[PDB]
């Protein structure tokens, strides 16, 4: 009745064509993201190699510049273009300002952006949701996330996609000052959080960290591997 | 009015450029740098009218910067220098001329080092060594003398201190202070600024 | 059934009407009521507000597009509020180019143009608000009411909103005398003939009631709650 | 049965009815006629006064198009008065390119034109207006059409439209225009529209007339009131 | 116009003349020339008057925009180079700017100078008008980065005397502002006469 | 009731129909094959129109050549695999315009299944009902085999198939294909038995597939299609390779 | 060859006040050496509180004029109050300065009283730039008007002279006589002289004769 | 249901219906016949009227794109109009570029690009017509075919319209790749004997052949002398 | 008997029979959707409270911004859809700063709610621009600020109507919330038994008992700008209560 178009509020005033977006996006593959001291770790699981497939083709991490950086959970197409949008948006607003990017400003236009899909009819929204991880001028980690809709908020740490309530219970009990304290604490919480909703642990989680001044690092499946044996150990 | 000098090596390009931005007598600035990196291992030096050189530079780092943020790898010296051609190229038809001179200087895995140069009308050349500008005119020679292919990059700073030192001896503006920089296969690299006191 | 042939301006019905505007000449009766008439020398507008609530100022019936025109509505706000705009660029534009005031007849004619052309094409709906239109220019007063239908009358007096037939009525019976009356006899007159249309609880305050007046040596003034109490008190009661 | 909906539409048995239901839009309308005589050209119509409140000389339904032109319509008010700003433009267009007072069957056929381009498309509906119009020129003489929804338009000696068609028509036709003259056919326009009128149905009517001719040197013109006045009682008189 | 501005330990110091003229006609002695963009940063205007007063008013408004929106004040660079786009997007069309666009962010004291050529330039020091080249003598023999306060508004007052002095299309009063990291403060306005009488 | 049109209506389980409707098409178009090896990569394809008499006036029916270093097969609606190759084109060449240098293959994928996306998403225009395999040398990757599908996403793959039977012919090239052991005659092998399985006729006609292999040779791509004599050998020396090891038993 | 400019003369005066603003102006119109008309008042009253004079070529005063009361219009209707004179003023700014490129070829003074209730004066050169002026002397006796105005009410170069606040009368005077000076040797003013001044009842004008030429 | 009326939707099982229903508009449109002959290719149609009142001169089934290129259609006149008008334009948009008579297989790809262009579009139908464009270039004969979805194919020999199928199947059973054109056309107007369900004569059918000469549309005494046999 | 046929409030542009445009009734409806927020306007000032409705601990409390600022003099708090309100307070930004470059003055918070509200309107789709929104705004909005007039309260909702309010109360809770506004309000009250007030009216309606972390407060007062009352100030009232 009023679910097939977006312009058209149905009464109770529910859009509802973009909580079936939302929707859409709990289907996609898990991501978390956690603010430490120093670091903001981004962890997102893998849903398999096939066997026959080439693993670099397929990242849902990704910098939108040197300084932030996104995951995504949601439809990958969109999330591509999504990605190249804010991209040179990140270029263009460096070349404007002379200045990069702070976190909350890109997160803010991938909103917008998601905000005018949603807006005009003969349009559909962006079905992805996004956390966006980067370090601002003063060094303070920032984590924000970002859905279909358009509103964004700032997490100290959250999770998207399937399993994202599970996680984001496990993460609200376990998160504390204390975890946050050690790189390699915050680097194990989030593998423990993608452990707790994952069929197994090293093979099916890409993981990336960003330092307070230097540029991605996507973690190795060796250091992944030692990561989660030194947490299957402490059990 | 403006000094470039770009010289190519076995294994590296040396670049220097003056450090004066000038108003019309008054020489505002003695610390200009004239030396954008659009990647790692690749340099832009930019002479021409004033504005231009700034927003030009600009356009074509920040594409650049795009290009290593979409693809993953960084581009190559040659193509980068094929891309601001290109742009300058368009423009000059255009009714906002870019009036700029470039040098532009690269390092390439596969392709070793690489200088090359293109003038407003946005010609291209590949070149051993090359320089814009009225100081140019005095300092080729040099160049065009004292070159070998298998210099030295010891040597080829030696080199770059007599061209500019002429300068200092005969060129009518003053360009007291220069810029120098390396590219090699780890990357840009600063070296001490050549300054005459 | 004959849900069909509701649906859009565009489709005429097999008896030759178009619902859609006549669903909109609805609207105007849903608005709160406001009364219009005129003298040899003037020309009144006087309305009912509304409130949504105690605390909440009552909104604004009476407006202003030139010194010489101004408008009361009844009908959505938001439709008033553009045509309002629209109306005064015209006035503002008459002045820059032949530096005379508007004639309020061509003004009436160039919203009716406006207005029209949404009820024939698909897209924009019917202008769904009923304005009334009153000035004085260099032929005298004048008063006309535009409907959410194109079509536009001179009258003289007018009432337009919820309960409107029975401030009609009062104003027919007692039309003759009003051309030669005072501007205070006829604001009494207007104030009685909106009182016919409120409910018998309620009584014409300085809250709820707004005055606009314009002729000869006035430019259009709306009186406030305030200003309006002159006018009021000279009024007796509910028959 | 969707083929009415729409005028892009056509019936099966090849109809396109939205075109209809607008022409049913003028009946609706109360009558008016235009008559055609040797000097000129009279238009009368039966405005209803539906109340007292309304002042006189208002919704007026004879328009004049161009000075030597007048348009008296039915149907929709709102879709006349535009038509009449589109005659009104393309009259002016004529002047201002071709030098000259328009002819009334070219300003007759781009009207209609225009009335016609409304019927093809689906994005906008037929107008709901049906107008005459009529003009006196010393080269072209005496000319009265008539334009209906669709874009028809056809020369009548005399004509009638709105409620009261048929009723008006037979009146017209018992008539003799070509012979008679102007100052002659203001009464019987009046006769017609008084008979016509329906006092049970229709509460009260204000006759209001026009004409064009060489009385007026070529300009349509509203009646003087002593004209219309003589006009009047000449038909309550004849009503009996 | 005669327009300088240092940058020294404490802040920037900002001064200019007062004079505008038309042909030989000096139209006013009383034009303020450094235009208070924000609380924070501020600006000269050199060249043309309404050039620089659009420009630098439309600066102002980018930049309370870009404060309400992103919850921080513009740095001084980005002011800089926003102006730096908007003028040169005009280029050859006539309009003629020299401003200093001065003020304190993160990175500490600002000073830029942008131009309608198109230049913009960071510096210690810096003057644009007609008496730039008189000023920058005085304020070059004088200017050191480890300045007390007082010293840095005598070498301000004093280079631009000089200037006034020299420079015939420049003249009126000296009006000096000291840039402070909380924001900038209106120190002094001297009549050239007034400073004649002291200096000599 | 229905959330399947208009291809920009999130149904409820935020699923787009209309896409997955296209991707049903692919299905039912003539398998193509693709296989990744240490010295080449090879495209094979099954040209399912085998009407008496047509002609084989054209370079291949379903290989496509895009650019110096890449190739392209395509399966799904012919009119739109026409439109997007016209653009693949267009877009290799645009690059080499711009950089003078050959398009990387990744890049050219990602800017066609961009506009594969923009189809999507926009009201008017339905998806292209089209699914294609790109194979190609670069620079950076060396030899590289990419797959695309109507919804705009892409993946790297040493070896799949798409079209009929697509998932007998992945299960079959699992177990068979050896992970850096391939070569190119072993690929062509490995092309011609998964192919076999796949297609209905009993003996591969020779005139009812296409194949084309792309070899880097003296520092330049190769993109060559098998002549008729070729493939009739390859498909006679697998028929008595599976004859032998039928023999044995 | 068109050219698109004319100077149409006139001079035009503004002199404020602690509790008043005056603003005069001639009333010939002169095109090259011709006189087109003696009676055509450089004044114009924008509002209650404000004065417009306007100098330079008559084509852009009178459009300027009417730009200023429609733009005025527009902001009643829509903040439902006047303008003042230092809102008129940044308006008439951003207007001069929208033709940068061919400009108004007028020089604009902007008289009135402010909001705290003194007068206040705004001086406009063609293209916008503008700032506040005790008093200011434009058009085409600018030269002639202005110095005396700075010797007299700004008691320039006097030593040993009190200053006193400029009275009404004083400086009607004052303006009566700086204009007969500018009649005697500029060719374009003369003929007539209107004094338009404002207070808080509101503009008063009055016309006092100049020498015809 | 919904996915037959529109023609941007792909239906359940991925069908484009709309283009089927052009593609059946074209199998009710009158027989065509193309045989490509070693030395040339003949395009062959009925052009049965009405009535006699018909001036045949007037309209022809078979229409010239260039001096080399000919080509016929089944389904519908109007569409078959607008895009031989397309043809003929484009093919003049080649020469004018390149300075040399258009490729049949180029011209082909342009027109079934256009008829691809007009099915993307909601607001327009597909071309209810299929075309045989027939050509000769580089010494060498050419036929392909062009339907409503914007696809072509290369015929060595095939058939259009009404009975298309047994048309065809009468085709394989006779055609011969080592047939010369004066052999080719009897056996297209035999393949057209096998439809007409009337008695054949000059006017009733069209037929044009194209060779090194040129594509030209054979006259009725031609006709006629070729129907004697 | 159910008569539930409805057919008209799909898609607007449409007068359903009585001529009443059902789509703006039900965006006037979804602010209900929305956290309450009220609004009490005084004459030492305006003071405008909400509710944040936090879902979840880690999400970061600063994040959630339904009090803002659109200019010293003028603050808004809003009620309803987060993204098309951020267009809303973007289009009175701008338009407060394009007022000052104009006429170098501060604009009124009648003509700044006029301001948004014309662009509220602009879902009736009468301009031919394509980047207007075809919904109507699903937000409500408070404009309270210190004009020329003193302190002044406007209200805003989906139609773009605007008028002054005393007190107002827009979202969930407004029913109800209002009903305590009209009896505790009284013209005479200072802002801090305006903020008390309000606070309990807040702690009343709010499910969740009342913290610092869960409501925001401001206040606009004729010497002050635009103030939010900070953990510390927000704990102290909190704690008075």
């Amino acid at each position: 009745s009023y679910d097939r178009a977006i312009t058209v509020f149905s009464p109770d005033g529910h859009l509802f064509q973009v909580e079936y977006a939302q929707e859409a996006v709990k289907k996609g593959s898990t991501a978390v993201g956690v603010r430490g001291r120093d670091i903001v770790v981004l962890g997102v699981e893998k849903k398999s190699v096939a066997k026959l497939q080439d693993e670099r083709t397929v990242r849902k991490i990704c910098a939108l510049d040197d300084n932030v950086c996104m995951a995504f959970a949601g439809l990958t197409a969109d999330a591509r273009i999504v990605i190249n949008r804010a991209r040179v948006e990140c270029q263009s607003h460096r070349l404007t300002v002379e200045d990069p990017v702070t976190v909350e400003y890109i997160t803010r236009y991938i909103a917008s952006l998601k905000q005018r899909y949603t807006q005009s009819n003969g349009r559909r929204p962006f079905g992805i949701s996004a956390l966006i991880v980067g370090f601002d001028f003063d060094g303070t980690p920032r984590l924000y996330q970002t859905d279909p809709s358009g509103t964004y908020h700032a997490w100290k740490a959250n999770a998207i996609g399937r399993g994202a309530k599970s996680v984001r219970e496990f993460l609200e009990k376990n998160y504390t000052d204390e975890a946050i304290e050690t790189d390699d604490l915050t680097i194990k919480l989030v593998i423990k959080a993608l452990l707790e909703v994952v069929q197994s642990g090293g093979k099916n989680i890409e993981l990336a960290v960003m330092r307070r001044d230097q540029s991605l690092k996507i973690l190795n499946p060796e250091e992944i591997e030692k990561y989660v044996a030194e947490i299957e150990k402490e059990k | 009015m403006e000094y470039l000098i770009g010289i190519q090596g076995p294994d590296y390009v040396l670049v220097a450029s003056d450090r004066v931005a000038a108003s019309n007598i008054v020489q505002m600035k003695d610390d200009h740098d004239k030396m954008f990196k659009m990647s790692e291992k690749i340099l832009l030096l930019c002479v021409g009218e004033a504005g231009d050189t700034v927003q030009f530079a600009e356009y074509i780092q920040k594409n650049v910067q795009l290009y290593k943020m979409r693809n993953g790898y960084e581009l190559s010296p040659t193509a980068a220098a094929n891309f601001t051609r290109r742009n300058l190229a368009d423009c000059l038809r255009s009714r906002t001329p870019y009036h700029v001179n470039l040098l532009l200087a690269g390092y390439d895995e596969h392709e070793g080092p690489a200088l090359y140069y293109m003038d407003y009308l946005a010609a291209l050349a590949k070149a051993p060594f090359a320089a814009h500008g009225y100081g140019a005119f005095l300092t080729l020679s040099i160049l065009d003398r004292y070159y070998t292919p298998t210099i030295s990059r010891e040597r080829a700073v030696e080199l770059l201190r007599k061209c500019l030192e002429e300068l200092q001896k005969r060129f009518i503006l003053n360009l007291p202070t220069f810029s120098v920089r390396i590219i090699d296969k780890n990357g840009i690299h600063d070296l001490d600024n050549i300054s005459f006191p | 059934f004959r849900n069909q042939y509701d649906n859009d301006v565009t489709v005429w019905s097999p008896q030759g009407r178009i619902h859609q505007i006549e669903y909109a000449m609805e609207a105007v009766k849903q608005g709160s009521a406001t009364v219009g008439l005129k003298s040899k020398t003037h020309a009144v507008l006087v309305a009912l507000k509304r409130a949504q609530s105690e605390l909440a100022a009552h909104q604004k019936k009476i407006l202003h597009v030139d010194n010489h025109i101004g408008i009361s509505i009844a009908g959505l706000t938001a439709d008033a509020r553009l045509l309002c705009n629209f109306m005064r660029q015209e006035c503002l534009d008459s002045r820059f180019v032949f530096d005379r005031p508007l004639p309020v007849s061509r003004l009436v004619s160039l919203i009716g143009s406006k207005t029209q052309i949404p009820t024939q094409r698909y897209g924009r709906r019917p202008y769904g608000v009923g304005l009334l239109i009153a000035g004085y220019d260099d032929m005298g007063p004048h008063i006309f009411q535009t409907c959410p239908s194109a079509n536009y009358f001179d009258c003289r007096a007018m009432s337009i909103g919820a309960r409107s037939q029975s401030a009609r009525t009062y104003l027919e019976r007692h039309m003759s005398e009003f051309m030669e009356c005072n501007l205070n006899e006829l604001v009494k007159h207007g104030l009685r003939a909106l009182r016919e249309t409120l409910p018998a609880e309620q009584d014409l305050t300085t809250k709820n009631v707004s005055i606009g007046i314009v002729g000869k040596d006035l430019e259009f003034t709306i009186y406030d709650d305030d200003d309006v109490s002159p006018f009021l008190e000279g009024l007796e009661e509910r028959p | 049965t969707g083929y009415d909906l729409s005028a892009s539409t056509f019936s099966p048995d090849g109809r396109v009815f939205q075109v209809e239901y607008a022409m049913k839009a003028v009946e609706n309308s109360s009558t008016a006629i235009g008559i055609r005589c040797k000097d000129g050209v009279v238009f009368g119509v039966e405005k209803l006064v539906l109340s007292k409140l309304y002042e006189e000389g208002s919704n007026k339904r004879l328009f004049n198009v161009d000075r030597h032109v007048g348009m008296a319509v039915a149907g929709l008010l709102a879709d006349a008065r535009s038509l009449a700003d589109i005659a009104r433009e393309e009259a002016s267009n004529f002047r201002s390119n071709f030098g000259y007072n328009i002819p009334l069957k070219h300003l007759a056929d781009r009207v209609a034109m225009y009335v016609h381009a409304y019927t093809l498309y689906s994005a906008v509906r037929p107008f709901g207006c049906s107008f005459m119009l009529g003009s006196y020129s010393v080269n072209d003489g005496a000319q009265l059409y008539m334009i209906d929804p669709s874009g028809v338009s056809y020369g009548y000696w005399g004509c009638a439209i709105g409620k009261a068609r048929q009723a008006a028509k037979t009146e017209i036709e018992k008539l003799q225009m070509k012979e008679m003259t102007c100052r002659d056919i203001v009464k019987e326009v009046a006769k017609i529209i008084y008979i016509v009128h329906d006092e049970v149905k229709d509460k009260a009517f204000e006759l209001e007339l026009s004409w064009v001719g060489e009385l007026t040197n070529g300009r349509h013109e509203i009646v003087p009131k002593d004209i219309r006045e003589e006009a009047e009682k000449y038909a309550k008189e004849s009503l009996k | 116009t005669t327009t300088l501005a240092f940058k020294f330990r404490h802040g920037v110091i900002v001064a200019a003349d007062s004079r505008a003229t038309a042909g030989a006609y000096i139209a006013s002695q009383t034009v303020k020339k450094v235009i208070e963009i924000n609380p924070y940063l501020l600006g000269t205007m050199a060249g043309g008057a309404a050039d620089c007063s659009f420009w630098e008013r439309l600066l102002a408004r980018q930049c309370r925009i870009y404060e309400l929106r992103n919850k921080e004040r513009i740095s001084v660079a980005a002011a800089s180079k926003l102006l730096a786009n908007m003028v040169y997007q005009y280029k050859g069309m006539g309009l003629s700017m020299g401003t200093m666009i001065c003020g304190w962010d993160k990175r500490g004291p600002g000073l830029y100078y942008v131009d309608s050529e198109g230049n913009r330039i960071s510096g210690a020091t810096f003057s644009v008008g007609s008496g730039s080249v008189y000023a920058y003598g005085v304020m070059d023999r004088g200017y050191s980065y480890d300045l007390e306060v007082e010293q840095a508004y005598d070498l301000a007052r004093r280079a631009i005397y000089q200037a006034t002095y020299r420079d015939a299309y420049s003249g009126g009063a000296v009006n000096l502002y000291h840039v402070r990291e909380d924001g900038w403060i209106r120190v002094s306005s001297d009549n050239v006469a007034d400073l004649h009488e002291k200096y000599s | 009731r229905r959330y399947d049109s208009r291809t920009t209506i999130f149904s409820p389980e935020g699923r787009l129909y209309q896409v997955e409707y296209a991707m049903e098409a692919i299905g039912h178009a003539g398998t193509c094959l693709g296989i990744l090896a240490n010295d080449g990569v090879l495209l094979a394809a099954e040209r399912r129109n085998i009407h008496k008499l047509l002609d084989e006036v054209f370079f291949s029916e379903k290989i496509y050549k895009l650019n110096e270093d890449m190739a392209c097969s395509v399966a799904g609606i012919t009119s739109d695999a026409n439109v997007l190759t016209n653009e693949l084109r267009l877009i290799a060449q645009r690059y080499l315009l711009q950089y003078q240098e050959p398009i990387p293959c990744e890049q050219l994928v990602t800017a066609l299944c961009d506009i594969k996306q923009a189809y999507t998403q926009f009201g008017g225009k339905r998806p292209f009902g089209v699914s294609l395999l790109y194979i190609g040398w670069d620079k950076h990757y060396g030899f590289q085999l990419y797959q695309s599908d109507p919804s705009g996403n892409y993946g790297g793959w040493k070896a799949t198939c798409i079209g009929n039977n697509s998932a007998a012919a992945v299960s079959m090239l699992k177990q068979d294909y050896k992970e850096g052991e391939m070569t190119l005659k072993s690929a062509l092998a490995l092309a011609i038995k998964v192919l076999n399985k796949t297609m209905d006729v009993s003996k591969l006609s020779a005139e009812k597939v296409e194949i084309a292999t792309l070899t880097r040779e003296n520092g330049k791509t190769v993109i060559r299609v098998l002549k008729q004599k070729e493939v009739e050998q390859l498909i006679k020396k697998h028929e008595e390779e599976e004859a032998k090891a039928e023999r044995e038993k | 060859r068109f050219s698109p400019y004319v100077f149409n003369g006139g001079t035009i005066l503004a002199i404020a006040g602690e509790d008043f603003a005056i603003v005069a102006s001639d009333t010939r119109l002169s095109e090259g050496f011709s006189i087109h008309t003696r009676d055509s008042p450089k004044c114009y009253k924008l509002t209650d509180k404000t004065v417009i004079g306007c100098s330079g070529f008559h084509g852009d005063c009178l459009t300027l004029t009417k730009i200023i009361e429609a733009r005025l219009k527009m902001y009643k209707h829509s903040n439902n109050k006047a303008m003042t004179t230092g809102a008129i003023a940044a308006m008439l700014s951003t207007i001069l300065y929208s033709r940068r490129f061919f400009p108004y070829y007028v020089y604009n003074i902007i008289g009135g009283l402010d909001e705290e209730g003194k007068g206040a004066v705004y001086s406009f050169d063609p293209v916008g730039s503008y700032q506040r002026d005790s008093f200011k002397a434009g058009g085409s006796a600018s030269a002639m008007l202005q110095p005396l105005l700075d010797n007299q009410v700004g008691f320039k170069n006097m030593q040993n002279v009190e200053h006193v606040p400029l009275s009404l009368d004083r400086a009607m005077r004052l303006v009566k006589d700086v204009f007969i000076s500018a009649a005697e040797r500029d060719v374009y003013t003369g003929d007539a002289l209107r004094i338009c001044i404002v207070t808080k009842e509101g503009i008063r004008e009055e016309t006092v004769s100049l020498r015809k030429d | 249901r919904g996915y037959s009326f529109s023609l941007t939707t792909f239906s359940p099982s991925g069908k484009l219906v709309q283009i089927e229903y052009a593609l059946a508009a074209v199998a009710g449109g009158a027989p065509s016949v193309g045989i490509k002959a070693a030395n040339g290719v003949v395009l062959a149609t009925e052009k049965k009227q009405k009535s006699i009142l018909y001036d045949e001169r007037s309209v022809h089934k078979v229409e010239p794109i260039t001096k080399h290129i000919g080509l016929v259609y089944s389904g519908m006149g109007p569409d078959y109009r607008v895009l031989v008008h397309r043809a003929r334009k484009l093919a003049q948009q080649y020469y004018l570029v390149y300075q040399e008579p258009i490729p049949t297989a180029q011209l082909v790809q342009r027109v079934a690009s256009v008829m691809q262009e007009y099915t993307q579009s909601g607001g327009v139908r597909p071309f209810g017509v299929s075309l045989l464009i027939c050509g000769w270039n580089e010494g060498r004969p050419y036929l392909f075919q062009s339907d409503p979805s914007g696809a072509y194919f290369a015929w060595k020999a095939t058939a259009m319209g009404k009975n298309y199928v047994n048309g065809k199947t009468f085709l394989e059973k006779r055609y011969n790749e080592d047939l010369e054109l004066e052999d080719a056309i009897h056996t297209a107007i035999l393949t057209l004997k096998e439809s007409f369900e009337g008695q054949m004569t000059e006017d009733n059918i069209e037929v044009g052949i194209c060779n090194e000469a040129g594509f030209r549309r054979l006259t009725p005494t031609e006709v006629k002398d070729y129907l004697a046999a | 008997m159910f008569l539930t046929r409805s057919e008209y409030d799909r898609g607007v542009n449409t007068f359903s029979p009585e001529g009443r445009l059902f789509q703006v009734e039900y965006a006037i409806e979804a602010i209900k959707l929305g956290s309450t927020a009220i609004g009490i306007q005084t004459s030492e000032g305006v003071c405008l409270a909400v509710e944040k409705r936090i879902t979840s601990p880690l999400m970061e409390p600063s994040s959630i911004e339904k009090i803002v600022e659109i200019d010293a003099h003028i603050g808004c708090a809003m009620s309803g859809l987060i993204a098309d309100a951020k267009t809303l307070i973007d289009k009175a930004r701008v338009e407060t700063q394009n007022h000052w470059f104009t006429y170098n003055e501060t604009m009124t918070v009648e003509s700044v709610t006029q301001a948004v509200s014309n662009l509220a309107l602009q879902f009736g789709e009468e301009d031919a621009d394509p980047g207007a929104m075809s919904r109507p705004f699903g937000v409500a909005l408070l404009f309270g600020g210190v004009d020329e007039k003193g302190p002044q309260l406007f209200h805003m909702d989906p139609s773009g109507t605007f008028v002054q309010c005393d007190a107002r109360a827009i979202g969930s809770a407004s029913e109800g919330a209002q009903s305590s506004l009209q009896e505790v309000y009284h013209k005479s009250m200072t802002l801090k038994e305006a903020i008390k007030s309000s606070l309990i009216i807040l702690k009343q309606v709010m499910e969740e008992k009342l913290n610092a972390t869960n409501i925001e407060l401001a206040t606009v007062q004729p010497g002050q700008n635009f103030h939010m009352f900070t953990k510390e100030e927000l704990e102290e009232v909190i704690k008075d209560i």
